[PDB]
DNA sequence: GCGTCCTTCGGAAGAGATTCAGA
DNA sequence: TCTGAATCTCTTCCAGCACACATCAGGACGC
RNA sequence: GAUGUGUGCU
């Protein structure tokens, strides 16, 4: 049909052969017997007829007239379908602007004729003249002369020289342009001017005209001359109850329009005074303008109850335009929705429908079996059974409602599991029943939430439920290896109160045969479901090449574990009910029989369980009451000690020794280190406290108590809701995320006071508006998340290349909190990787690691594997397979053709959403940890000390004088094994190379208020430190002493912010002192808020503090107040300091001194040497005048940038700092998301690649175009005698990269419609359809998964 | 911060560089002195009213 | 000795809605909001109890 | 009952236009 | 006095689905 | 068809 959409500016002639019309007259429907007007924005002879097939005023009425145009109103009878396809224009008067290309910013009228949006808009509405023509006198081409000046123009220049006014005057400017000579001009113009800003200007400009000279566009049709209007169909005036008609805005507007230019048309023809003809003439514009985008000028207009009115902009751009709303989703037939109950009955691969509602869905269906058996004879009588629901039509319902699945969705679909398939199960009632053990993949708890229904017609949509969106086969979640079906909050209890033990029963001793027996043992009640007993068991192994060989043992278990093994499939070992099976165990034992066995045993053992559990579990009758929840008797004892720290608080900070900001810091962390020690208390006490006698002495097991069963098991509970239940309640988070001073001392179980409910109400109140107003900019992350990788594809099946980033197992500042089995898994490998078996290699180069070959790695301890990443993957328009890896959904190798670009993106965008509509589930507590200032090595080995630059002390220990430092404790076999972050200012009582024993301290400092320290001790003097003008002086009158506090930039004076406070160190002569190493001076800047308690000139040792400034290290840490950084990673926000690194090797040196600011120069030992750079007085140079420096070293501290990282450290460092960024920040709420899609939104970040040089191919010097593009010119230039164009890779954030995508209709879609639309008008693009919401809004197969070959037969035909 | 030398009645009261503390605003209350000398430069920072 | 005024109840921190909830000292404030809600929305009965 | 008509109040960030300073 | 860096100013965006109720559609002035 | 208010689940 087509494979194109063309877009561009429309002609006058070509708006006439769009128009089939002229109206002029704002005559709608005439208030009376219903009929079109005879010139009016509805008519028959304009657009169309009214009714089908019939004439206006009725000469003609039915089909046999086709085609003939009537006499009397000279209408046409055809369809009136077309009503919505037909039309008209008007003839304006009086040319106007149309403002999509005046006020775009960039404005193309602004910069089209180079000046400024203000001339133009005054002259547009005709507030001063322009010159057009200026000829033999002294104006100018552009000129803009007022009315007196225009006047005196006219008095002493009153010649053949023209000065125009308004919209004429602009279509002259631009139908008088030249385009090739304005072109060559500015094309000599940037070839001669050096500076930098003119240059892009004229770039800018550059590339603008070539756009217009490239297509068949002209400048002058940017001015509107003709008005199309919208066809009548779409702007329907519907005939409400009564006389009146609906408030159609688009009519409105034309009306104001026609009303406008008629009486412009009327005044021009009887000669009105230039006065009144000018005001209309503004008049008519500022009406264009507001029919065409409404609300871009100053004011408004509304019609009615004072409302802003939508234009022909506002249904096109926003929320609520026609892409969101009604392209990239539409509302569905065959569609149903009811309120879900859970009816346990059932299994994986059904639902429950009310009997009801399939009657209405499947109604069709029945339809044509009532047709096929003869039952009934046309339609309208199958109609009528059906509305009487006859006995034979519910029989034969059961028929057409047996295998044809149909789609349960969930209202808020964050991720792929949204939507799955079952089969109906018909059923009375009018409630969904839903299958439990999807509930969490849908999160749709049973408190009354409506699900959707959905009927695949077609037979390939059938078959796609049957076999993709099948809940069946989709019981591993795409966000990472675990599986998605997990037992839950009755089944887990049913299973933790089953496979446990206690030492007594009615049976303990006893042997038995096998499960049976003690199946036999458990109905009859002879033992308890808890003793301890030695069955004979009978566990499968598969040893051979996919044979089960047998072995019978006699293990020592209970009996409810012998129980459970009668429904585990043939193949496991036992010793994985051996224990008590909480959440995780049995998410691991379903993970590992998925890995052994397969699929079909794995559904049937998870129904197995879910059976087995609700079972044991109604017969468990686990129970809550007042009387589980025990207090504690010492927690009282925590918080009086607690109470008499933060009292010495008060002391500490009321004399002076800290401040508010650091009163308020240590107050929650002695409160936070109450609540933690107060939760473990009880914790202890509720989980020991029991006693039992095995018929001797009394002996301790572990406790039955109900609360301690269902927040052990994990059912349903954690740390915190149980900790809130009983002891300390602790402290909790305002909405703005800081923490109320104050925790509450009481618990749920003993009840609260009447201001501790105040109190919480604080923390009730954050989680609740929190939810509901922070999950909009979390849904908005993924909405342009999924948006920036819509596109990508996996196309082939192997790109073949050795490139690869580099893989460790990340240790952060703790224990491993993931290995490289968590990390490595399911990816393919890049090279042949060494075991430490060096000369050989352990594994082969391009094998997708499986969980075998993740458990040889992690024998041979391996900790370095080189692996394909998704983002340096070398294919074309997509990713190969072996670059991603496995499907994280199959045991396989991903399929080639399949969209994982939206799987990555909802991966990365709904824990953020999910858990922000969580935070309240906890109440409304900080959960802010205690803020550790000390280290406890625990493991035995030695130091490995990276980048620390240590200092002597006073008492003599190494003391850290840098800020990327980090303590790694390796074992003795010399793999790395541990990692800490020590602070600035941490003193150190080791160092490196002493094997460390395990269970010391080695490193202490102070949490808040990290001190700056000197090297070189000495008298320091008070530089530029003059009290009031920057400092703040306070000083007590008996003992004579200061302790200042300095200002910041803010409360600074206005003319002493060149004043800049430093401590300068100086001898007993005041001469000046150096820096270990160099000859420079040392000085020692001081930040804001540094509080210093000194005197000038005093004798210190070195190695010690000088100043204190306070973190402010405050908020709740949730994610809620915590994900900002996320969405500053994706958009790539430049960081307030950047620290600036070195652009190239070589010795480092200064240059001029103090240009303003200090300057240093890189020079190389062999290459050129023209690089320079600016350097703030603000940080201080970590490197000195003789050293040599390489390429991506940090001069100075600071976050890093992620554009500097990407451009000199390679693709592969910056990826890294994002994955492990984005990583550590979703692992800090427990969340677990594989890397790979954090790669593949990394990877569609690099598409934009501007040119360094042009070389021998076509792209322009400074143009910015496609990686892609850029890399297949190359590959095809490589392939002749030329020479490929040298590049660079750009690294533009998720929504800049998103906005410039080729296809243009995506981005209309997005965002900005307005300013996307009008540049691909103005450029003349052509969309290709090459990615999948083009495809989408057109309504093709997308080519993503099942449509992919489809669209590969249609692509390769032609 | 006295940006000059600042005496009455010709005896000094507070030296060059030296800030006022609270004796020296005190102690120039319990002599009851208002007339005080002054370099023409320090006028350069002052705004006439009328 | 300080003291110059004292709450005339206990109750007068609660709205109307919010004080019909028995026991509403040991629930959570995040579920006593909506406790107070679907107390609002209750249905009347058949035979009122 | 007919019938025709001329208020302010967000805020986080990006971009494009000014001002500054500074050598 | 030209030209980068800093600041001023204008525009865009802000979750999804569903349900219930109401009004409203020129309303002012002449006939 | 659009606005206004209230409400449910996230
Ligand atoms: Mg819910
Ligand atoms: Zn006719
Ligand atoms: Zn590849």
């Amino acid at each position: 049909e087509f494979d194109a959409i063309k877009i561009a500016l429309a002609s006058p002639d070509m708006i006439r052969s769009w128009s089939f019309g002229e109206v002029k007259k704002p005559e709608t429907i005439n208030y009376r017997t219903f009929k079109p007007e005879r010139d009016g924005l509805f008519c028959a002879r304009i657009f169309g007829p009214v009714k089908d097939y019939e004439c206006l005023c009725g000469k003609y009425k039915r089909l046999k007239h086709r085609g003939v145009i009537c006499e009397k109103c000279g209408v046409e009878v055809t369809q009136t379908k077309v009503r919505r396809e037909r039309m008209g224009h008007i003839e304006l008067a009086s040319p106007t602007a149309h403002i999509w290309f005046l006020k775009s910013l960039p404005s193309r009228i602004g910069l089209l004729l180079d000046m400024p949006l203000r001339d133009i808009e005054r002259v547009l509405y005709f507030e001063s003249y322009v010159v057009i023509e200026g000829g033999m006198t002294n104006l100018e081409r552009q000129q803009i002369l007022t009315e007196e000046q225009y006047l005196d123009a006219l008095e002493e220049f009153g010649d053949e020289f023209d000065a125009k006014m308004g919209a004429e005057a602009i279509q002259a400017l631009l139908k008088s342009m030249d385009l090739e000579q304005e072109c060559e001009q500015l094309r000599e113009e940037l070839n001669e001017t050096n500076s930098e800003t003119k240059r892009k200007k004229l770039t800018k400009r550059i590339k603008l005209l070539e756009a217009f000279v490239q297509s068949g566009n002209k400048p002058e049709w940017m001015i509107l001359t003709v008005l199309p209007v919208l066809p009548p169909d779409l702007r329907p005036l519907v005939p409400l109850d009564g006389g009146r008609f609906a408030t159609s805005d688009l009519n409105d507007l034309y009306r104001r329009v026609i009303n406008r230019n008629n009486r412009l048309k009327r005044l021009l023809d009887l000669a009105a005074p230039d006065i009144i003809v000018r005001n209309e003439k503004r008049m008519l514009q500022e009406a264009v303008d507001a029919l065409l985008d409404n609300g871009r000028r100053g004011r408004a207009i509304t019609g009615s109850n004072k409302r802003p009115l939508k234009s022909l902009a506002d249904m096109i751009k926003g929320k609520q335009g026609r892409f969101r709303q009604n392209l990239l989703g539409k509302r569905v037939d065959y569609s149903g929705r009811s309120v879900i109950t859970v009816g346990p009955y059932l299994r994986l691969h059904q639902c429950g429908l009310p009997k009801k509602m399939a009657l209405e869905l499947f109604k069709p269906f029945i339809y044509g079996k009532l047709e096929l058996r003869g039952l009934a004879t046309t339609i309208k009588a199958a109609k009528k059974m059906v509305e009487r629901e006859e006995a034979v039509v519910w029989d034969i319902l059961d028929e057409v409602i047996r295998e044809h699945p149909v789609l349960l969705n969930r209202a808020p679909t964050l991720h792929r599991l949204g939507i799955q398939a079952f089969e109906p199960v018909l059923i009375e009632g009018k409630a969904i029943q839903l299958h439990p053990l999807v509930c969490a993949a849908y999160n749709a708890d049973f408190d009354g939430d409506q699900m959707a229904v959905h009927v695949p017609l077609t037979l390939e949509a059938q078959l796609e439920a049957r076999a993709l969106m099948m809940s069946t086969n989709n019981i591993l979640s795409p966000a990472n290896g675990e599986p998605i079906i997990v037992p839950s909050q009755d089944v887990v209890l049913g299973l933790y109160y089953m496979t446990r033990d206690c030492v007594n029963a009615k049976g303990e001793g006893m042997v038995l045969t096998g499960p049976k027996e003690a199946e036999r043992l458990y109905r009859s009640g002879l033992a308890s479901l808890h003793a301890r007993v030695k069955v004979r068991i009978t566990e499968y192994e598969k040893d051979a090449n996919g044979e089960l060989v047998a072995k019978t043992s006699l293990k020592d278990t209970t009996v409810g574990r012998a129980i459970l093994w009668m429904i585990v499939p043939k193949g496991l070992p036992y010793s994985i009910v051996n224990q008590a099976l909480g959440k995780k165990a049995i998410s691991k034992m379903l993970n590992t029989c998925y890995r052994i066995l397969g699929l079909k045993p794995t559904v049937i053992f998870a129904d197995q369980i879910m059976y087995t559990g609700f079972a044991y579990a109604a017969r468990s009758g686990a129970s809550v009451g007042i009387d589980d929840m025990v207090i504690p008797e010492k927690k009282h004892e925590i918080i009086s000690e607690a109470e008499a720290e933060v009292a010495e608080i008060q002391e500490q900070f009321q004399s002076g020794l800290v401040t508010a900001g650091e009163r308020y810091n240590k107050v929650i962390d002695i409160w936070a280190a109450a609540n933690d020690r107060v939760s473990k208390a009880m914790m202890d006490n509720l989980q020991t406290e029991t006693v039992i006698n095995r018929d001797g002495q009394e002996e301790k097991q572990v406790s039955f108590n109900s609360i301690y069963m269902m927040a052990d098991s994990g059912a349903r509970g954690s740390a915190a809701q149980i900790r809130q239940l009983a002891g300390m309640r602790g402290l909790m988070a305002k909405p703005d995320g800081s923490i109320i001073e104050t925790p509450i001392t009481a618990n749920f179980r003993e009840g609260l006071n009447v201001l501790q409910y105040f109190i919480s109400t604080h923390g009730a109140r954050k989680g609740l508006a929190d939810t509901a107003l922070k999950t909009a900019n979390s849904g908005y992350l993924t909405r342009r998340l999924v948006d920036v990788a819509q596109d990508l594809v996996v196309t082939e099946d192997d790109c073949g290349t050795h490139e690869g980033i580099m893989m460790t197992p990340v240790i952060e500042g703790g224990d491993v909190k993931e290995p490289l089995r968590d990390r490595v898994l399911g990816r393919v490998t890049a090279e042949d990787v060494l075991k430490p078996g060096t000369a050989d290699i352990l594994v082969p180069r391009n094998t997708l690691l499986h969980e075998q070959w993740c458990d040889l790695l992690e024998e041979n301890s391996v900790d370095a594997v080189k692996v394909r990443s998704v983002v340096s993957c070398d294919t074309d328009f997509g990713v190969c397979a072996h670059c991603y890896g496995r499907d994280l959904a199959r045991g396989h190798i991903i399929n080639k053709g399949e969209a994982i670009g939206v799987i990555a993106a909802q991966s990365i965008g709904e824990p953020g959403t999910q858990l922000t509509m969580r935070t309240f589930h906890i109440g409304g507590a900080a959960s802010r940890a205690a803020a550790e200032s000390s280290i406890q090595v625990k493991n035995k080995g030695s130091i490995k000390l990276s980048n620390v630059k240590s200092v002597v002390n006073s008492s003599g220990k190494l003391v850290i004088t840098s800020r990327n430092t980090e303590l790694k404790l390796i074992d003795e076999f010399g793999r790395t094994k541990e990692s800490y972050k020590v602070p600035y200012g941490a003193v150190l009582a080791k160092g490196d190379g002493e094997q460390v024993a395990g269970g010391e301290t080695v490193a202490n400092w102070d949490p808040h208020t990290m001190p700056v320290i000197t090297e070189v001790s000495g008298f320091v003097r008070f530089t530029d430190m003059i009290d009031g003008q920057t400092i703040t002086r306070q000083t007590d009158e008996l003992t004579g002493l200061s302790s200042l506090v300095v200002l910041d930039s803010a409360e600074r004076t206005a003319g002493g912010k060149d004043l800049r406070p430093a401590l300068k160190i100086v001898d007993a002569q005041g001469n000046d002192v150096l820096i270990p190493g160099t000859d420079m001076p040392a000085q020692y800047f001081l930040p804001g808020k540094a509080i210093v308690q000194l005197e000038d000139g005093v004798q210190i040792s070195s190695g010690d503090t000088l100043a204190r400034i306070p973190q402010e290290s405050g908020g709740t840490k949730d994610i809620t107040g915590g994900l900002p950084r996320v969405a500053d990673l994706f958009e790539a926000r430049r960081p307030k300091e950047p620290a600036i690194l070195a652009e190239i090797s070589g010795i480092v040196s200064f240059g001029k001194e103090t240009k303003g600011k200090r300057r240093l120069v890189i020079t190389p030992v062999d290459g050129s040497d023209p690089y320079e750079e600016m350097i703030p007085k603000w940080r201080q140079l970590n490197v000195f005048e003789g050293e040599r420096v390489e390429r991506g070293d940090v001069i100075s501290d600071g976050p890093e940038a992620p554009h500097d990282i990407l451009r000199l450290r390679g693709v592969h460092a910056v990826t890294r700092y994002i994955v492990n960024e984005v990583q550590d920040v979703y692992r800090l709420q427990g969340v677990k998301i594989n890397d790979k899609h954090i790669e593949v939104i990394v990877r569609q970040m690099l598409r934009k690649a501007t040119i360094v040089n042009a070389g021998s191919s076509d792209f322009l010097e400074g143009e910015q175009v496609e990686y892609s593009r850029v890399k297949i010119a190359n590959r095809e230039l490589e392939a002749n005698g030329k020479v490929g164009a040298t590049y660079s890779r750009d690294l533009l954030g998720i929504t800049k990269a998103s906005l410039a995508t080729e296809s243009f209709i995506s981005a209309a879609s997005f965002q900005e419609t307005t300013r996307v639309l009008t540049e691909a008008a103005v450029a003349g693009k052509r969309d290709e359809l090459r990615g999948l919401k083009e495809n989408v809004i057109v309504g093709r197969l997308i080519p993503a998964g099942t449509g992919y070959a489809y669209h590969q037969d249609r692509m390769r035909r032609r | 911060t006295a940006s000059f030398d600042i005496e009455a009645n010709g005896k000094v009261y507070v030296e060059k560089g030296r800030r006022i503390t609270a004796r020296h605003i005190r102690q120039l209350e319990k002599d009851d002195v208002k007339l005080i000398e002054v370099p023409v430069e320090y006028i350069a920072g002052k705004v006439v009213a009328k | 000795d300080q003291v110059d005024y004292m709450d005339v109840s206990t109750q007068q921190v609660v709205s109307v809605g919010a004080s019909l909830i028995p026991f509403l000292e040991h629930d959570d404030a995040n579920r006593a909001l909506m406790g107070a809600n679907m107390q609002r929305q209750a249905v009347p009965t058949l035979r009122a109890d």
